């Protein structure tokens, strides 16, 4: 059985997954999709900065979307906010 | 909270388990990192910790301002790393059409 | 020109010398992008090559609005993964010290 | 042999280790050896961001460095931007 860091480092992946598996391409998180995963996996001081502000900073390639990788930038951000936050 | 904030507090908790121990009390050294790669990654880095100088080097790559310690900020890019590398396990020689998950990393 | 332009300029000739091919000149359709990673690409996707259903879904994985296109934007998703993967294939099982760089993807 | 196009892929692996294997962790460009990157790699209209602006959007963990997957992120946008102001 996976550690529980395991589990949560796959479960980031079913987090992403409730979202880019709704339409389109498989692995892809698109304008109003980022929205939904703002509005509900993000704190306030992430939503905060907007969703679009977020798109436009997340849409490395600028093909509409964000992938996977893309979407680590956001857990990566996420992260080191919530680490700093918990210092508070 | 949500799920993904669950997520990143489990991070942050296995982090302060042991930076806390000895030394500075927010950084990993590398006898710290060690033992939280040894215990909570012994299956996404089963193969890695059989060798621990190839652990040591994964701390020397982490560890950016080279101080031989590693912050949140250098210990996530791990964390970054195997969740990609467990979501390429799940898709290793994927021919759709559909989509479908294999299991991960470390066989889970 | 300095270095990294020569490779992003190797990176667009090679996009629009399959793209200009058949149907939108800026796009690679599925015909396209197959002869791209067959010739171009032999050796970095030798073994997804083998595949042809495989080299199929990467370019589903790849077309990211989903219109059976291949733009620019999606294409270099594939070039920085190729990119990636050949740095962590030079140090793999890398135990040190100091930097080292073995031989990457189809190699 | 390679192809011209995968010669190109491990050539931009190159183009960073020459601003990384200057000083300090093999693989972290820091501030001062982005805008020795910027300077040569990138082209004109790439430079007038700012280095310390291009810093700030690449160090994705601010960790006060660039490692690899981050400065891919550079070399996505200079792709971008050169095929868009090519032709
Ligand atoms: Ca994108
Ligand atoms: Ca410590
Ligand atoms: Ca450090
Ligand atoms: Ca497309
Ligand atoms: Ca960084
Ligand atoms: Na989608
Ligand atoms: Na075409
Ligand atoms: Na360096
Ligand atoms: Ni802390
Ligand atoms: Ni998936
Ligand atoms: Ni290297």
């Amino acid at each position: 059985m996976l550690t529980e860091l395991e589990k949560a480092l796959n479960s980031i992946i079913d987090v992403y997954h409730k979202y880019s598996l709704i339409k389109g391409n498989f692995h892809a998180v698109y304008r109003d999709d980022l929205k939904k995963l703002l509005e509900t996996e993000s704190p306030q001081y992430i939503r905060k900065k907007g969703a679009d502000v977020w798109f436009k900073e997340l849409d490395i390639n600028t093909d509409g979307a964000v992938n996977f990788q893309e979407f680590l930038i956001l857990v990566i951000k996420m992260g080191v906010a919530a680490h700093k936050k918990s210092h508070e | 909270m949500s799920q993904l904030e669950r997520n990143i507090e489990t991070i942050i908790n296995t982090f302060h388990q042991y930076s806390v121990k000895l030394g500075h009390p927010d950084t990993l050294n590398q006898g710290e990192f060690k033992e939280l790669v040894r215990k909570d990654l012994q299956n996404f880095l089963k193969k890695e910790n059989k060798n621990e100088k190839v652990i040591e080097h994964i701390m020397e790559d982490l560890d950016t301002n080279a101080d031989k310690q590693l912050s949140f900020e250098e210990f996530i890019m791990l964390m970054a790393r195997l969740t990609w590398a467990s979501h390429e396990k799940m898709h290793e020689g994927d021919e759709g059409p559909g989509h479908h998950h294999k299991p991960g990393l470390g066989e889970g």
